[PDB]
């Protein structure tokens, strides 16, 4: 389920080739157990009993807006309201398990919420997941003559590999230095719960 | 029995019967065998009839075998969708072009109605001072069954252009072939009937050898002979057509048809019909006395002619009454 | 005589499968000796060679941790002294790592190893998650004990 | 047809009266057709359209329906001009079309065929990626049984190929995936475009070591020298004869490569084991 819509999300942010079908998988993966796992009260108006009233990514994005034909701006624009959740309510509650896990039945709100937080995961791993495979391809690179029928015009451009999906995923789940500051000099393992990025 | 024995795709029913029947047998099916096995083999080691080819990226020809499509050919043309019709040309196609292969090319002199006249004046008469150095030259490095596979083929391709002629669309090409084959055979013939007559008459002991080797072109003898008695009609109005052909061809050369039975061809053609009433299938018996005939009632060779060959002719009429079984119908029997 | 069904069952009729090897005789033995359809070996025309593979991926791993290494430079990366520090890492690692998984599985009586017990370990014992492959409430004793000494305390 | 026994499923298959199928397929044609208008704002209907099109010409037999999507289908393929279909999708249609080969009815069969023949003979779809994704029905079209057709297909064949031995015979090895005709004997096919690389203008003749009849120029060799005349005159019918043999025999010597390959490279494709020994 939601392979479609990953396809369009891969195709936003800059995967124009056709990945397999087991990037679609291990992204569903990621993205099910994130979401399975998954002014204000703390403000400084809550220190007193009585209230009162009152009273890189950007550079890209323009670059390739620049760059592209009107029927690339349309596909763009068609795919760019992909949503996981948009009009889906009973299908994503089936494949989120909400029964089984809280309550059921809880606000719309919370649906879009989740479908933001869904399509900003998958902008990042598609983003960095380019990256570590242009690296890769880049250290790599440093015959049959005549001519067939079905023979590609120019080739060149491959899509993403699970491999680079998984070390992507390792890269996002580092921790800041600040909750291991703690156990400098001793022979402690840390152990925590899973990182939400 | 054991053909049957095929997987799934194949009906099981055959298959787990014969194989039940197998079973059943027990020991006694590992037992028949009393020879050794059959092995099919090559009357030569020479290398096959060949013609060259030229592929695109090279600079030297390469030899082809000549012999690839004929069988296949054969098959589908004499034997009988919507594209039936395709394939049988292509067949005709083919073994009209394998069949001028093998008759070949020649080229002859520019005045050759002169030295043909003039060789049906040496035959008429019995001169004595022809050089004939050329066909006793011994040829004692070529293979003689290689011949007579080579004379088969050419027979069996004359038989399938015979029998093309009960469909409509290649009566008239076939035909054509046909008479140009046979007056091109009688041509040969006067000057074969030349040589031999000359042959007898120096009888000698000398070592010199016999002729070259060549294909007999008297295939077309026994073609008609296959062909007189089938069960198409234009089959066998077509075979009568090529001895009369043959005639008239005769006729026009010599000048008159008072010296035509001279020539060696006719005494040929009763023997091969005479024999071929001797055969044990019942349509060469009857296609035997048809030539026979034919031989009588159509040609008129001549008297001298009939008088000599009456005793054979005879003597072949009453074998085929004799030998004739006596369940099969009375048609061959009253031919005779 | 025998039953000839008119038509067979589907596990007659099946097209057969590639098979592996079973039995623990051996293969490739030049002695005097099957299924249908036999698995085909594995083999590889021409290319690196695992014997190079194998080796490069090491220097492979330091250069993707390492950030990067300029033109003109690769390959020593680790002294000798530490490349065999690894080695012996990675080697008591996946020993340690299997022991443990294979008594947990056998503990719950299964008869096979999962990938379950695998991730178990790995996640609950050195803070390792893979992806791609698929609570507690207190009793009423203890909520009473509660109760009695918040009692006891006003 | 088939004769299948009917079991008891609440959703199984049943019979239709002939005036209600009509009226079904009607109805069907019209929502068709009214839906396929506003294909540039289908949104989140673009796909279920395309699934059902799809099982439609799959599955059905009524021959102006599956005639109708395919002039849609051709319609989407050149006289669009708009974004499309969900750009290369329509191709995911055109390849469920491959069905027709067994369908004991050739007019689909021909209709899907000639669609193919079209797009292939464009020189504005050259080297794109809608003629990269048409191998399967390029190959299954080589391998039909409509003379003209499978002629049609393997002379774009050839003609797209060069014309060099090594060339070919490399092409064949190492250049053409036959994944699809993987179940029947494609060695055909590999033989015919390796005898298109064979010269077929030049005549031939066999070797010299070879057996044919008497020629008649060796009979009247001993003539040479004979300068004699025939005491019989040379008459009319006489020389009708002897021009019309003349002809006969330049005719002989006039047979070329192309009569006897043709022929065979036809043949071989109504016998396998005739297939395996060329």
């Amino acid at each position: 389920a939601n392979w479609f819509e990953l396809c369009q999300m891969m195709y936003v942010s800059g995967e124009t080739g056709e990945p397999s079908l087991e990037t679609t998988g291990i992204i569903e993966d990621i993205v099910r157990q994130q979401v399975i796992e998954i002014g204000l009260p703390w403000e400084p108006a809550s220190f007193y009993s009585v209230e009162v009233p009152e009273r890189q990514r950007l550079r890209k994005a323009d670059e390739r807006t620049k760059a592209m034909t009107k029927e690339e701006y349309v596909t763009w624009s068609e795919f760019r309201q992909a949503s996981f959740t948009y009009r889906k309510g009973k299908r994503f509650r089936e494949w989120a398990g909400f029964g089984l896990v809280t309550d059921s039945k809880p606000s719309d709100d919370i649906i879009d919420i989740l479908g933001f937080l869904t399509f900003e995961m998958v902008q990042t791993l598609t983003e960095e997941a380019l990256k570590i495979k242009e690296q890769e391809d880049l250290h790599r690179e440093r015959l049959t003559g005549g001519g067939g029928l079905f023979d590609p015009p120019n080739e060149g451009r491959t899509p993403v590999e699970p491999r680079h999906i998984q070390e992507a995923f390792r890269r996002l789940q580092q921790r800041p230095k600040k909750a291991r500051a703690m156990l400098n000099g001793t022979k402690l393992q840390q152990r925590t719960q899973l990182k939400l990025f | 029995l054991f053909d049957h024995l095929k997987p799934h795709p194949y009906s099981h029913f055959h298959a787990h019967t014969t194989l039940r029947i197998l079973g059943k047998l027990g020991g006694r099916n590992r037992k028949f065998m009393t020879e050794a096995l059959p092995v099919t083999f090559q009357q030569y080691v020479d290398d096959r009839a060949s013609f060259d080819l030229r592929l695109i990226g090279s600079k030297r020809d390469r030899a082809f075998p000549a012999h690839l499509g004929i069988d296949l050919a054969i098959q589908k043309l004499t034997e009988i969708r919507q594209y039936d019709p395709y394939y049988k040309r292509q067949a005709l196609n083919l073994i009209i072009a394998q069949t001028k292969l093998r008759v070949g090319f020649d080229s002859v002199p520019e005045d050759l109605p002169r030295l043909v006249r003039l060789q049906v004046e040496d035959l008429v008469k019995k001169n004595r001072d022809v050089d004939i150095s050329l066909f006793e030259v011994s040829d004692k490095e070529r293979s003689i069954a290689k011949k007579n596979e080579e004379q088969a083929l050419l027979k069996r391709l004359l038989k399938a252009l015979l029998y093309a002629e009960s469909i409509p669309e290649f009566k008239q090409e076939v035909d054509a072939l046909l008479v140009n084959l046979a007056r091109h055979f009688t041509l040969i013939e006067i000057g074969r009937s030349v040589i031999d007559m000359k042959k007898a008459y120096t009888p000698f002991d000398t070592k010199s050898g016999e002729g070259p080797l060549f294909i007999d072109n008297r295939v077309l003898s026994e073609a008609i002979l296959e062909s007189l008695a089938n069960e198409n009609l234009e089959v066998r109005e077509a075979a009568k057509r090529l001895i009369k052909e043959m005639h008239n061809a005769a006729v026009t050369v010599f000048g008159s048809p008072m010296h035509v039975p001279r020539m060696t061809f006719w005494s040929s053609l009763a023997s091969t019909f005479c024999h071929g009433c001797y055969e044990e299938e019942w349509f060469t018996k009857q296609g035997g006395a048809l030539g026979i005939q034919t031989l009588l009632t159509e040609i008129d060779l001549g008297d001298l002619w009939v008088a000599a060959k009456q005793i054979e002719f005879v003597r072949a009429l009453m074998y085929v009454v004799k030998d004739m079984p006596q369940d099969l119908p009375e048609k061959t029997r009253r031919t005779a | 005589k025998l039953p000839i069904p008119k038509v067979l069952h589907d596990k007659a009729i099946q097209m057969p499968q590639p098979v592996p090897n079973i039995g623990g005789a051996g293969s490739g033995r030049p002695t005097y000796t099957q299924p249908a359809l036999p698995k085909t070996p594995a083999f590889q025309l021409e290319g690196e060679g695992e014997r190079v593979l194998n080796k490069k991926k090491l220097d492979e791993l330091v250069r993707q941790v390492c950030g990067g290494t300029a033109e003109g430079q690769d390959g020593n990366m680790l002294t000798p002294e530490v490349e065999e520090s690894v080695l012996n890492m990675a080697d008591a690692f996946v020993d340690n790592v299997l022991h443990q998984a294979c008594r947990n599985a056998k503990e719950r009586g299964s008869k096979v190893l999962e990938i379950r017990d695998i991730q178990l370990v790995l996640e609950r014992v050195y803070n390792i998650r893979i992806p791609g492959y698929a609570k507690v409430q207190p009793n009423s004793n203890w909520i009473k004990k509660m109760s009695a000494v918040q009692a006891a305390k006003v | 047809a088939s004769g299948l026994r009917p079991q008891a499923d609440p959703n199984a298959p049943t019979e239709m009266k002939a005036y209600d199928l009509e009226i079904q397929t009607n109805l069907i044609l019209k929502a068709i057709e009214v839906t396929a208008m506003r294909m540039e704002i289908l949104g989140d209907n673009r796909r279920p359209f395309l699934s059902v099109l799809a099982t439609i010409v799959e599955k059905s037999l009524h021959i102006p329906l599956c005639e109708k999507i395919l002039e849609m289908v051709e319609g989407w393929v050149f006289r669009s001009e708009g974004t499309w279909p969900t750009l290369k999708e329509k191709t995911a249609v055109l390849h469920k079309m491959i069905s027709f080969e067994h369908r004991t009815d050739p007019t689909m069969l021909h209709k899907f065929l000639n669609l193919v023949l079209r797009i292939y003979e464009d020189p504005k779809i050259t080297r794109t990626e809608l003629t990269v994704r048409m191998e399967h029905a390029f190959l299954i079209g080589t391998r039909a049984q409509d003379v003209e057709m499978r002629n049609k297909f393997m002379s774009i064949f050839d003609k797209c190929l060069s014309k060099t031995a090594s060339a070919r015979l490399a092409y064949v090895i190492l250049g053409q995936n036959w994944d699809t005709l993987a179940d029947s004997y494609w060695l055909a096919q590999a033989s015919q475009l390796l005898l298109g690389a064979v010269d077929m203008n030049p005549t031939i003749q066999l070797h010299q070591d070879d057996f044919r009849t008497l020629p008649i120029s060796q009979l009247v060799a001993p003539y040479a020298k004979d300068s004699r005349e025939p005491s019989v005159m040379i008459d009319d019918k006489f020389e009708a004869f002897m021009a019309n043999h003349r002809r006969f025999l330049a005719e002989l010597g006039d047979v070329r490569a192309r009569d006897v390959l043709e022929p065979l490279m036809q043949l071989q494709h109504i016998d396998a084991n005739f297939a395996h020994e060329l």
